[PDB]
């Protein structure tokens, strides 16, 4: 039901934003963890 | 909710993109970036918490 | 040169609507997949607009004030828009511009012109060998001092042409800024009789010419001994624009496809 | 600079570093070598048909020449000693000997000498009033010189002759021919001349042996436009050859900038010349040799974290490049 | 912010340094102060969250 | 009423109307070939 966005993978506005100094870390608790 | 994306922003790649003399002349400012990525730093390991 | 020709019905003006047009690319700047928000004159949407046509009988060719710019259109067949004059006082005081878009050539003259009651073209009709040929340049009869003088390569277009609705859809824009006049246009096959087409369209930038004049009246020449005379059908639309913060809707492709007349 | 233990150090300023892990600075791929391409145009341009013209025309009637297609160089009239002054407003003569310009308009006339203050933009009086006026956004150069010896004659060559009434200001880029009277008192007048019936146009006292400031002086004006249009006049640089997929630096038709040049599917019409970002930054460009769009990327570059245990137990660090495959750290500020 | 354009490398081609440090600076001043008003906010939504 | 660790003294003689050339951070022919200043130059020019 959420749609997220901006992955930003290495190689839109993602990646736009990728060039300018704007960096999204990724979270330290994954998907599963958090599951389990 | 719980949380927000851990989000980071560099000064000298934003403001002053790839220049040297835009950076020789930032420095006269002082520290302010220091205090910016701080901030963010610190929400960044709020976020973990 | 000239005839004074009035062998026509008097008729009042009409009155139209400009329902979505009169936008044009604002600079040559490639943008893409995104909104972007300008200010230049514009013609406002819905906006009350002056038909003019000539058929059979009817031949109106009034000199007509020009102001912050003019948006054209004709809707036509057997080509019979040829030429536009441009100025401020018309009688060899002030230089004036005069486009031709004849048969053979795009002759382009920015000259100290001097005009007459009637400045206008015309061809003759039919005469046994297939061809409508020209007959009648009767526009002006003394030029003085000419800055800008231009004739393109010769060719030759067709004098020729029976429809009852009109498919030649000829779109332009014309401004003086900066001493440059500047011509947007635009050219569409189209099933429609006597109005305006009900739809939108980009302005391309085509020309510009570095003038420097001003500008304030202008008349146009359409193609027709002294009277007795064949007009084809054919209808004109006259507009004037206005500033005005526009929003425009860049594709993918880089095309401007939708705008807001804000 | 030595290792990334030092520069933990440095960017906390302290000896001492603690347990955990810090984000630095970061890395980016230097360019290796430098791209210019400029159009080939070959032609120069006709200077001394502006500068050594044998006469110049009135200031109420200041002649334009539109010079486009030639290759100038700026540097051989700016390092003559003649001129009286050089002042420039758009840009800084240093620069002129290698930036393109799209069409450039030359304005030459004559004038009395201490009104040349009054040529500047942005200044009102007589000349700027009446005669010439320049917008306040000037983007181009003034050049003006004595020429005393050449045009005043003891008789006075007295077909030199300015506005000095007139009905109210004018826009920039305004010139008016005009032999209408002018009506200083509040009364109409009509037919030619009467009481405070004046003649608009009225001539300097050009005699050899007047004092300075009332000396004539030719003025030429430079008045090109940016950087913003499919140009013609460029300054004398050759070009190079064309690399694609280096970090390079590449100086198209004076777009300045650091990156990687890539083939591109972007279909430009062909009247369009640039390509900009969200951000304003320049993208796409079409190569002024071969007509090609190319698409500009900036290097690689990413976040550089540091792990380290604590000073108290260790030495040894290690390094987290942030967001990025491992290939790009051999080649690796 | 009041410059004669946005693009640094524009201003860094076009003029010599001595008077390109009027123009830097007001970018700089621009630039710097619309980062801290974004920082402020994300420390605030940070708060609620 | 302030104090200076050296104080240096350049002489010379040019042509008169270029003397806005020798001030610090404008280009021309006396300050591109001849005499250059430096952008924070401080002292005094001195001409007559
Ligand atoms: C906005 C637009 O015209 N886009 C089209 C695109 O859909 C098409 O795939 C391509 C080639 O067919 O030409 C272009
Ligand atoms: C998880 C993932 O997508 N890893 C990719 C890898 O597949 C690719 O070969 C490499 C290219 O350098 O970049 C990284």
């Amino acid at each position: 039901k959420v749609t997220l966005a901006d992955a930003g993978f290495i190689k839109d506005l993602i990646c736009a934003q990728k060039f300018n100094g704007l960096t999204v870390l990724p979270p330290l608790l994954t998907d599963e963890m958090i599951a389990q | 909710p719980v949380s927000m994306t851990k989000t980071s922003v560099d000064c000298t790649m934003y403001i002053c993109g790839d220049s040297t003399e835009c950076s020789n002349l930032l420095l006269q400012y002082g520290s302010f970036c220091t205090q910016l990525n701080r901030a963010l730093t610190g929400i960044a390991v709020e976020q973990d918490k | 040169q000239c005839v004074n020709l009035t062998t026509r019905t008097q008729l009042p003006p009409a009155y139209t609507n400009s329902f979505t047009r009169g936008v044009y690319y604002p600079d040559k700047v490639f943008r893409s997949s995104v909104l972007h928000s300008t200010q230049d004159l514009f013609l406002p949407f819905f906006s009350n607009v002056t038909w003019f046509h000539a058929i059979h009988k009817r031949f109106d060719n009034p000199v007509l004030p020009f102001n912050d710019g003019v948006y054209f259109a004709s809707t036509e067949k057997s080509n019979i828009i040829r030429g536009w004059i441009f100025g401020t006082t018309l009688d060899s005081k002030t230089q004036s511009l005069l486009i031709v878009n004849n048969a053979t050539n795009v002759v382009i003259k920015v000259c100290e012109f001097q005009f007459c009651n009637d400045p206008f073209l015309g061809v003759y009709y039919h005469k046994n060998n297939k061809s409508w040929m020209e007959s009648e340049f009767r526009v002006y009869s003394s030029a003085n001092n000419c800055t800008f003088e231009y004739v393109s390569q010769p060719f030759l277009m067709d004098l020729e042409g029976k429809q009852g609705n009109f498919k030649n859809l000829r779109e332009f824009v014309f401004k003086n800024i900066d001493g440059y006049f500047k011509i947007y246009s635009k050219h569409t096959p189209i099933n429609l009789v006597r109005d305006l087409p009900q739809g939108f369209s980009a302005l391309e930038p085509l020309v510009d010419l570095p003038i420097g004049i001003n500008i304030t009246r202008f008349q146009t020449l359409l193609a027709l001994s002294s009277s007795g005379w064949t007009a084809g059908a054919a209808a004109y639309y006259v507009g004037y624009l206005q500033p005005r913060t526009f929003l425009l809707k860049y594709n993918e492709n880089g095309t401007i496809t939708d705008a807001v007349d804000c | 600079a030595l290792d990334p233990l030092s520069e933990t150090k440095c960017t906390l300023k302290s000896f001492t570093v603690e347990k955990g892990i810090y984000q630095t600075s970061n890395f980016r791929v230097q360019p290796t070598e430098s791209i210019v391409r400029f159009p080939n145009i070959t032609n120069l341009c006709p200077f001394g048909e502006v500068f050594n013209a044998t006469r110049f025309a009135s200031v109420y009637a200041w002649n334009r020449k539109r010079i486009s297609n030639c290759v100038a160089d700026y540097s051989v009239l700016y390092n003559s000693a003649s001129f009286s002054t050089f002042k420039c407003y758009g840009v800084s003569p240093t620069k002129l000997n290698d930036l393109c310009f799209t069409n450039v308009y030359a304005d030459s006339f004559v004038i009395r000498g201490d009104e040349v203050r009054q040529i500047a933009p942005g200044q009102t009086g007589v000349i700027a009033d009446y005669n010439y006026k320049l917008p306040d956004d000037f983007t181009g150069c003034v050049i003006a010189w004595n020429s005393n010896n050449l045009d005043s004659k003891v008789g006075g060559n007295y077909n030199y002759l300015y506005r000095l009434f007139r009905k109210s200001n004018l826009k920039p880029f305004e010139r008016d021919i005009s032999t209408e009277i002018y009506q200083a008192g509040s009364t109409p007048c009509n037919g030619v001349e009467g009481f405070n019936c004046y003649f608009p146009l009225q001539s300097y006292g050009f005699q050899p042996t007047n004092g300075v400031g009332y000396q004539p002086y030719r003025v030429v004006v430079l008045s090109f436009e940016l950087l913003h249009a499919p140009a013609t006049v460029c300054g004398p640089k050759k070009s190079t050859n064309l690399v694609k997929n280096k970090c390079v630096n590449f100086n198209f038709n004076g777009l300045t900038g650091t990156g990687v040049l890539t083939e591109s599917n972007k279909k430009f019409l062909p009247f369009q010349q640039f390509g900009r970002d969200i951000a304003d930054t320049t993208d796409a460009v079409r190569d002024p040799q071969t007509l090609e769009i190319l698409d500009i990327t900036p290097c690689s570059f990413g976040g550089v974290s540091v792990i380290t245990p604590g000073t108290n137990t260790s030495n040894q660090v290690a390094v987290l490049y942030q967001d990025v495959n491992c290939t790009e750290v051999p080649v690796a500020t | 912010f009041g410059a004669i354009s946005s693009v640094l490398n524009d201003i860094l081609s076009r003029l010599d340094p001595p008077e390109a440090e009027v123009q830097i600076d007001r970018l700089i001043t621009g630039r710097l102060q619309s980062l801290q008003t974004y920082v402020t906010q994300q420390l605030i939504r940070a708060a609620e969250i």
